[PDB]
Formats: C-alpha cells, structure tokens, sequence
C-alpha cells in the first residue's frame, strides 16, 4: 500500500525495540535504528554458537547474492558484525520491496548473540553511510519513500508498552496538538538536529543542543555540564565507576527533563529517568554523559514520550506529544 | 543501555 504500520515491543527495561518484518520467507525481530544505515540479519552463514536461541533468515529461491560484496560495521557502544549481501523481499506492514539489500551476518558480537529477541537491525538513518562494498546499498526507507503517499515515517514508542512506526503518514490518534518541525543536518548520516533549550524541572536554559534523534540508542546522553546539573537536583545522586554513570536512592525524587524546539517544549517525565536497579536500593539514570561521542544522543528513554516525524522532504524532524 | 554507527 501507500501507507503502513506495525507493532514495536521494547525488551525488558525498554533497553531496546523489536519489531517484526518478513525477509524473504523468514518473519524476524528487528531493531529499527535511525542511527545507522545496513539491514542486516542472523542467517544459516552465521555461526551456531552465535545465533544460539534467535530465529534466523535463510536464502530462499527469491534470493540473489551480490557477489563480491561485503559489509562490516561497528557501533557505539563497541559491538559489531559483518558478512555478505543478498537482494530479497522485505516486507514491513505491508509496504514491501523486492530487491532491497539484506545483509547477512557471519560474524556478531557477545552484544547481539545474548539477546535472543534481536534477530538484526534495520536502519534508518540517511544511505550515505551504508556500509556495504564495493558499492554501498540504499535503506528500506530510501527504496520504498517514493511510493508511499508521504516520504515519511513516524515512530512511537512507548515505555513498557506496544507502539508504533507509521509509515507514509502520520496517525492524528497517536499524538496531540500540532506537530512542531526543525531542520535536520543530514552531512554525516544522521538525523541531527539542534534544540534552542532545556530545562531541568523548572530552571530553564538558553543554551542550544545539537545532537542526533537516535531509536537506537537507549539513553538519552548530553554534556556533562547539563548531567552534572540535573543530578545536583537529585538527592543522593553520585557517579558510580563500576556501573559506569550516575546511581541515585530509588525513593529520591526525580524532575522532569525538557528541550524546546520552537515554541514547542517536549517534556521527559521524570519517572522515565528511573531506568533500572542496580542493587543496594539505588537506580541508574535515564540521563547520562556523552563524553567521547563528540555530540548529544536523544536515544529512547527522550524519544518514548513524543510521537516524532522523521521527513526526507526537507530533511526535517516533527515532534507531538503521545496521545 | 546500547548505542547503535559511530
Ligand atoms: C496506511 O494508512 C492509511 C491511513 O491510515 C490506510 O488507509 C491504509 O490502508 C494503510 O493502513
């Protein structure tokens, strides 16, 4: 159709978000990651001990390899996988293509291979960074935009919850009010943007951050001058080396977290800053350090409370509160 | 948490 949806679970402690998409005749859970642009998969190449646990896709008579081609990537948090590439059908809730290229894994990181709901990624971000060689391979984004009835997509996540990713259009169900846009700086890749503020509870800032809409990244990570100060609110709150951010009493009350865009401020709930136990009665936060990166990472636990519209025609990002 | 392609 010119239009489609489908379902996104996240995993336990919304650490990340699986979505179900036939490749070939295999249905598999992917990650979908506006932060990278290679589809690639578990297959029968991948090695045993690795795909231990995770359903896998295997080259079937509507399969072509590309012979010669290759791909290897490496991602942020130090994981990594690499193989060779096969044209196949992809069909995400009802929008399909039939020669999209599906890259399948013979090599995965520890990182990968323990989650067995994660059968691959899928990615979003703009084709220019690709990874496939000699020549790299457009998105399934990029494939099938010129047959949707809008060059868009949409996502909505929600925090322990089924949501969403609308593709073609923009579901009026799903979010409230009107949708606020900003430009996108696309030069690496990315779908980078630039907020004109924030706050941390009520003390609001002019200060400017530019970072990347990324819903595969799981935190939402900015300078340390902006960590140090949201955590100088939190009672309790300390740097934990060996957890490797900030932990905090989880009876400490936690101030909602906001960044204007426009006339528009797309507010955190605090409660989402609570993300997980690490013992001792103490949380980690939500909120963490960008050191190294280079930018800011608006990741899920940002992205789970607004209904965000990523649009190739300008290149441009659209952001609604949830419904 | 992850950080998906610097
Ligand atoms: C894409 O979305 C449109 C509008 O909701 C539908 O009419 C179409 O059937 C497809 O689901």
């Amino acid at each position: 159709a010119a239009t489609g949806s489908v379902t996104t679970n996240p995993t336990s402690n919304d650490e990340e978000y699986i979505t179900q998409v036939t490749v070939g005749d295999d249905t598999l859970g992917l990650d979908f990651d506006t932060g990278s642009a290679d589809l690639w998969v578990f297959s029968s190449q991948t090695p045993s001990s690795e795909r231990s646990g995770h359903d896998y896709y295997t080259p079937g008579s509507s399969a072509q390899k590309i012979d010669g081609a290759t791909w290897s990537i490496s991602y942020g948090d130090g994981s990594s996988a690499s193989g060779d590439v096969y044209k196949d059908k992809v069909t995400v809730g009802g929008v399909s293509y039939d020669s999209q290229a599906v890259e399948s894994a013979e090599k995965v990181s520890s990182e990968f291979t323990q989650d067995t709901a994660n059968d691959g990624l899928l990615g979003l971000a703009f084709s220019s960074i690709n990874t496939v060689q000699p020549t790299p391979q457009k998105t399934f984004f990029d494939n099938v935009k010129s047959s949707l009835s809008e060059p868009i997509f949409a996502v909505a996540l929600k925090h322990n919850a089924p949501g969403v990713y609308d593709f073609g259009y923009t579901d009026s169900s799903k979010y409230t009010g009107s949708i606020t846009y900003t430009d996108v700086d696309n030069s690496q890749g990315f779908w980078g943007f630039t907020a004109d503020g924030y706050s941390i509870g009520s003390d609001s800032s002019s200060d400017s951050i530019t970072g990347i809409a990324d819903t595969g990244t799981t935190l939402l990570l900015l300078d340390d001058s902006i960590v140090d100060a949201y955590y100088e609110q939190v009672n309790g709150a300390s740097y934990d080396s060996s957890q490797g951010g900030y932990v905090f009493p989880s009876s400490a009350s936690l101030p909602d977290f906001s960044v204007t865009i426009g006339d528009y401020t797309a507010t955190v709930p605090g409660e989402y800053i609570s993300f997980a136990d690490v013992g001792n009665g103490q949380t980690f936060g939500g909120i963490q350090s960008n050191s190294g990166i280079g930018f800011s990472i608006f990741g899920d636990v940002f992205l789970k409370s607004q209904y965000v519209v990523f649009d190739a025609s300008g290149p441009r990002l659209g952001f609604a509160a949830q419904a | 948490x992850v950080v998906x392609a610097x």
